[PDB]
DNA sequence: TGGTCGGCGCCCGAACAGGGACTG
DNA sequence: CAGTCCCTGTTCGGGCGCCG
């Protein structure tokens, strides 16, 4: 007996109709067990083909969890409700979260199951469970409460959420707390022990309200950037200077102060690539000045809350991956590199999956948004394996690119 | 007043739209006889009801003879009613494969009598069914009828039946957790490890359960005894095979001929190893009339010959043993053709298949093998819910060299090398660093957008030079041509500097095959080299050799 | 006679997206 | 600084095979 906040799709827009993809035996068994308890608890109830809407479902294990977690891919539904959360009930983003020495992430999705869901909206949460070898037709469900991974669930629950938060917020007025989807981000500058302790107290607050909590520890102040860097060589071959001029020429699309003239002067003839070229004094200084400009920040790059974040990733090899986050081309809000991630030197898809997860997390902490990824992978390759390695409760938007590397700008 | 048997499914029309109206077909009197007897029979059951002209809806009707039977099948063309009926979400997510089935001591295959006609249609929606009956003459009007039950040819029939059937089935399944029931439309496959007498007890008891909801399983299509006929397969206690496939014998082939042929051979390739459709499909590309006659090349003929000979010997697959591993082995068949076998015990196949898809204008065997592995993995997960271990005709070091060096993320799941030739390899490797003592060719080409005329040429550190005129070309084609020239005119080791990103992108992905003959010739030369270093510089930067060759080809 | 529905598979071609290079 | 043209790759609907 609680009022159900009415929910509407964006205007002139129809519900998600997205085919369910094949699932492994372990994932189907996990979902069947999860859903059956959910049906008995009344969170979901079976439905039929009259409901034309469907969203894909699968299961994941969080890092070190060993326990199956139901994950619904609501990306299509969320875009069709996109106006609702941003315009009306959106959570504000604490610009201070990225500055905290430690930030812990808690899965509070279970709480959303408390509140019920608008009777008129439930038709859009439909998801089908497949069977191995198609022994059975699809077992369809729909949600009676606030679904985990929908963008309405934190927004509608925010009024309830803040009241539960309000005692703890007043007992620790400098601890920053942020809510993105099923997760609670809790940052503090305390020492490690105090921080983890304070985390338990927040867990107790949820417990008395009746929400079970199963957390990731971040350190946004540790987070660094990966600037463009020019090599350091005792002697320079023609090929070396040719590589350098092309890099610099591309870099000049970002830092307009780059100059190649004095370095081009070294290439004047028609020379063998391995011929050694001494650098002139004028080139040495031009190369010096450039190395400084690349330390500098780009002119007039700032975040625009209206624009979308775009993330690009490059596979550098030997387990090394570089990324840039931006909104307008060549104006990069952040650039970074990852190395020695899980699956390094054995599995590219696992490494790409990890990197996507890390980058998304950083963007949530920093801008409170997930970027749209440009993924350096074939579409068929990614779709086959990505769910195997996914350990997160959200799913960003992505697209697939094939751009071979004319220049190694981002990584030496 | 009629009667209600099992729970119905609400079915609205699409909003602001109204029921079907369209006049009946000029049905031949011979067909007309069959419907009248059946339709009158339905009314006594309560499947159908008469309607006064207060029902202003008409939709055509026809019928086809039941295959392998004297009976006739009764189809209501609902194309306009579908158009205006609400969309459903199909619950049929695929087709069951026999290789998925575990071995069962006792198996029963039984069919439901009049499947769609035992399932009530939505009460409010019943009005839209209306169709006009026909007579031997045009004098007698014929009665108007509205279905009280799901009708064949509606776009909502399959999903409603499948969802309704599962709801009826579920209570029984919960009661008997150890029975396997494969439910596909109205065909039910029941398997148990119960001894045959006990199994039939459950089988009959299941028949009673379906009876309670008005679902009738006649003895007429009840299979107590092997070999069972199920989903186009013949099921035996320890093995299965496809029901025999007849390939047309025609001496002269039309277009429609090859399509049927091709589509049969694809069905055959799930068990028969090594089926090849490449050359038979070559005959179908860019043809106008389905009726048009087409002659078979000596390629499509030879192919078709070995395809028929494979069918000569009977083959069979086995069933799935969850205890043992799944194994997929792949062979390269040439011309972008791959076949594979999935098995558990050596030489006892669960199923076979082929991957022939040509993806990309320029590609290599390693990319295609990766594609075939992915297709097998997804197929395996559907049938068995797990990924097979892979046996691949590619050296462990070849794969390591490819994937580490490629700029795209690529991966193959757990696999081992099998030394069955032809082995898959990279035909050439580009050097990471410039080659000392090798001649450096600065290459470029340009072409005039209007004339389609162009030049391709190179300049080198030794002073070697060439420029060649070309006709009916493009900038892209001349940049490739420039590279081809440097390869032709160079020794076994050569450094090439281009400003063409297009060409560099093609070549760096180590293609061994291309739709472009020019790229094939470049490949041909790359394979003959000992060392090639390709490097890129930006055009119009006044750099070195590149500027000079740029002037020559621009002229 | 020619004619319905849903599912899955293949191979095809056409229509569409988008990224560089070059043209004014 | 737009507007093309190349060239490539994706999508989608058509035919057929197969199952109800
Ligand atoms: N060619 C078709 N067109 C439309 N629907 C079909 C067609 N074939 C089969 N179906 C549907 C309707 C049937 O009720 C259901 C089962 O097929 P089927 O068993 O062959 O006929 P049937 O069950 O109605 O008669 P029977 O029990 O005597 O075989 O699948
Ligand atoms: O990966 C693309 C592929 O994913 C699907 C279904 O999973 O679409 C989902 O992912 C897209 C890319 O993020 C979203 O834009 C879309 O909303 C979501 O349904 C397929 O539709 C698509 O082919
Ligand atoms: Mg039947
Ligand atoms: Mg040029």
């Amino acid at each position: 007996p609680i009022e159900t906040v009415p929910v509407k799709l964006k205007p002139g827009m129809d519900g998600p109709k997205v085919k369910q993809w094949p699932l492994t035996e372990e994932k189907i068994k996990a979902l069947v067990e999860i859903c059956t308890e959910m049906e008995k608890e009344g969170k979901i109830s079976k439905i039929g083909p009259e409901n034309p809407y469907n969203t894909p479902v699968f299961a994941i294990k969080k890092k070190d969890s060993t326990k199956w977690r139901k994950l619904v891919d609501f990306r299509e539904l969320n875009k069709r409700t996109q106006d609702f959360w941003e315009v009306q009930l959106g959570i504000p983003h604490p610009a201070g979260l990225k500055k905290k020495k430690s930030v812990t992430v808690l899965d509070v999705g279970d709480a959303y199951f408390s509140v019920p869901l608008d009777e008129d909206f439930r038709k859009y949460t439909a998801f089908t469970i497949p069977s191995i070898n198609n022994e059975t037709p699809g077992i369809r469900y729909q949600y009676n409460v606030l679904p985990q991974g929908w963008k309405g669930s934190p927004a509608i629950f925010q009024s309830s959420m803040t009241k539960i938060l309000e005692p703890f917020k007043k007992q620790n007025p400098d601890i920053v707390i942020y809510q993105y989807m099923d997760d609670l981000y809790v940052g503090s500058d305390l020492e490690i022990g105090q921080h983890r302790t304070k985390i338990e107290e927040l867990r107790q607050h949820l417990l008395r309200w009746g929400l079970t909590t199963p957390g990731y520890e971040l350190h946004p102040d540790k987070w660094t950037v990966q600037p463009i860097v020019l090599p350091e060589k005792d002697s320079w071959t023609v090929n070396d200077i040719q590589k350098l001029v092309g890099k610099l020429n591309w870099a000049s699309q970002i830092y307009p102060g780059i100059k190649v003239r004095q370095l081009s002067k070294l290439l004047r003839g028609t020379k063998a690539l391995t011929e050694v070229i001494p650098l002139t004094e004028e080139a040495e200084l031009e190369l010096a000045e450039n190395r400084e400009i690349l330390k500098e920040p780009v002119h007039g790059v700032y975040y625009d809350p209206s624009k979308d974040l775009i993330a690009e990733i490059q596979k550098q090899g030997q387990g090394q991956w570089t990324y840039q986050i931006y909104q307008e081309p060549f104006k990069n809000l952040k650039t970074g590199k990852y190395a020695r991630m899980r699956g390094a030197h054995t599995n590219d898809v696992k490494q790409l999956t990890e990197a996507v997860q890390k980058i998304t997390t950083e963007s949530i902490v920093i801008w409170g948004k997930t970027p749209k990824f440009k993924l350096p992978i074939q579409k068929e390759t990614w779709e086959t394996w990505w769910t195997e390695y996914w350990q997160a409760t959200w799913i960003p938007e992505w697209e697939f690119v094939n751009t071979p590397p004319l220049v190694k700008l981002w990584y030496q | 007043v009629p009667i209600s048997p099992i729970e119905t499914v609400p079915v609205k029309l699409k909003p602001g739209m109204d029921g079907p109206k369209v006049k009946q077909w000029p049905l031949t009197e011979e067909k007309i006889k069959a419907l009248v007897e059946i339709c009158t029979e339905m009314e006594k059951e309560g499947k159908i009801s008469k309607i006064g002209p207060e029902n202003p809806y008409n939709t055509p009707v026809f019928a086809i003879k039941k295959k392998d039977s004297t009976k006739w099948r009764k189809l209501v063309d609902f194309r306009e009613l579908n158009k205006r009926t609400q969309d459903f979400w199909e619950v049929q997510l695929g087709i069951p494969h026999p290789a998925g089935l575990k071995k069962k001591k006792s198996v029963t295959v039984l069919d439901v009598g009049d499947a769609y006609f035992s399932v009530p249609l939505d009460e409010d929606f019943r009005k839209y069914t209306a169709f006009t009956i026909p007579s031997i003459n045009n004098e007698t009007p014929g009665i108007r009828y509205q279905y009280n039950v799901l009708p064949m040819g509606w776009k909502g029939s399959p999903a409603i039946f499948q969802s309704s059937m599962t709801k009826i089935l579920e209570p029984f399944k919960k009661q008997n957790p150890d029975i396997v029931i494969y439910q596909y439309m109205d065909d039910l496959y029941v398997g148990s490890d119960l001894e045959i007498g006990q199994h039939r007890t459950k089988i009959e008891e299941l028949r009673q359960h379906l009876l309670r909801w008005g679902l009738t399983t006649p003895d007429k299509k009840h299979q107590k005894e092997p070999p069972f006929l199920w989903m186009g397969y013949e099921l035996h206690p320890d093995k299965w095979t496809v029901q025999p496939i007849v390939l047309p014998e025609k001496d002269s082939w039309t277009v429609n001929d090859i399509c049927k042929l091709v589509g049969k051979l694809n069905w055959a390739s799930q068990i028969y190893p090594g089926i090849k459709v490449r050359q038979l499909s070559k005959l179908l590309r860019g043809t106008k009339a389905l009726t048009e006659v087409i002659p078979l090349t000596e390629e499509a003929e030879l192919e078709l010959a070995e395809n028929r000979e494979i069918l000569k010997e009977p083959v069979h697959g086995v069933y799935y043993d969850p205890s043992k591993d799944l194994i997929a082995e792949i062979q390269k068949q040439g011309q972008g053709q791959w076949t594979y076998q999935i098995y558990q015990e050596p030489f006892k196949n669960l199923k076979t298949g082929k991957y022939a898809r040509m993806r990309g204008a320029h590609t290599n065997d390693v990319k295609q093998l990766t594609e075939a592995v992915q297709k097998i993995t997804t197929e395996s997960i559907v049938i068995w819910g797990k990924t097979p271990k892979f046996k691949l005709p590619i050296q462990k070091e070849t794969w390591e060299t490819w994937w580490t060096e490629y700029w795209q993320a690529t991966w193959i799941p757990e696999w081992e090398f099998v030394n069955t030739p032809p082995l898959v390899k990279l035909w050439y490797q580009l050097e990471k660093e410039p080659i000392v003592g090798a001649e450096t060719f600065y290459v470029d080409g340009a072409a005039n957008r209007e004339t389609k005329l162009g030049k391709a040429g190179y300049v080198t550190n030794k002073g070697r030079q060439k420029v060649v005129p070309l006709t009916n070309t493009t900038n892209q084609k001349t940049e490739l041509q420039a590279i081809y020239l440097a390869l032709q005119d160079s020794g076994l080791e050569v450094n090439i500097v281009t400003n063409s990103q297009y060409a560099l992108g093609i070549i760096q992905a180590q293609p061994d095959k291309s739709e472009s003959e020019l790229v094939n010739q470049i490949i041909e030369q790359l394979i003959k080299k000992e060392k090639v270093y390709l490097a890129w510089v930006p055009a119009h930067k006044g750099i070195g050799g590149n500027e000079q060759v740029d002037k020559l080809v621009s002229a």
